[PDB]
């Protein structure tokens, strides 16, 4: 939408129903490049490991986006809040956003 | 207006409800008295009484980190569990509780 104008907004939030919680986070990031970005086999025949550590697979120059942690969602006070008075909960939908690159 | 012992001042507070058992007179003379009856028969009544509030609640709006204080029961082996009976029967309140445990901005 341009260099001047911001794609997005910073969106950190919770806000509780009845029966729902919806759990809205913002951070920021920096990606370098990885690997020079190449591709590149990785094992353990340098490291020279016991064979119960023998591995063998790929390094890519690619990141991922991790958010697999309570506490990239919810505050130490929202998770009192949750475990204080809900006998239980689960996970219905998310939304993803990637913006201001 | 507020209570001093705590609670809420009501120009209308909820009204007393009183109760009592109509008097019931025992046997009256042959001959008329006009001395006001003092022998009555003896009794008394039982019942159930059911009272139902409703109660407007006001949420916690917090922006907080960290969690807050909260009322909690004691986890720990006890010959007792606070606000119980006991092996006789007898309720009892181990504590009084308050109601100021979150907290807000001045």
């Amino acid at each position: 939408d341009g260099v001047g104008n911001a794609s997005g907004n910073w969106h950190c939030d919770s806000t509780w129903l009845g029966d729902r919680v919806i759990t809205t986070s913002t951070r920021t990031w920096a990606l370098p490049t990885y690997n020079n970005h190449l591709y590149k086999q990785i094992s353990s025949a340098s490291t020279g490991a016991s064979n119960d550590n023998h591995y063998f697979g790929y390094s890519t120059p690619w990141g991922y986006f991790d958010f697999n942690r309570f506490h990239c969602h919810f505050s130490p006070r929202d998770w009192q809040r949750l475990i204080n008075n809900n006998w239980g909960f689960r996970p219905k939908r998310l939304n993803f956003k990637l913006f201001n690159i | 207006p507020s209570p001093l012992m705590g609670g809420f001042g009501l120009k209308n507070p909820p009204p007393q409800i009183l109760i009592k058992n109509t008097p019931v007179p025992a046997n009256p003379p042959a001959e008329f008295s006009a001395t006001k009856f003092a022998s009555f028969i003896t009794q008394y009544s039982t019942g159930q009484v059911s009272v139902e509030i409703e109660w407007e609640l006001q949420k916690e709006n917090s922006k907080r980190w960290n969690p807050e204080v909260q009322y909690t029961s004691n986890y720990a082996k006890s010959a007792n569990v606070d606000f119980t009976v006991d092996n006789n029967g007898l309720y009892t309140e181990p504590r009084p509780i308050g109601t100021r445990y979150l907290t807000r901005p001045l």
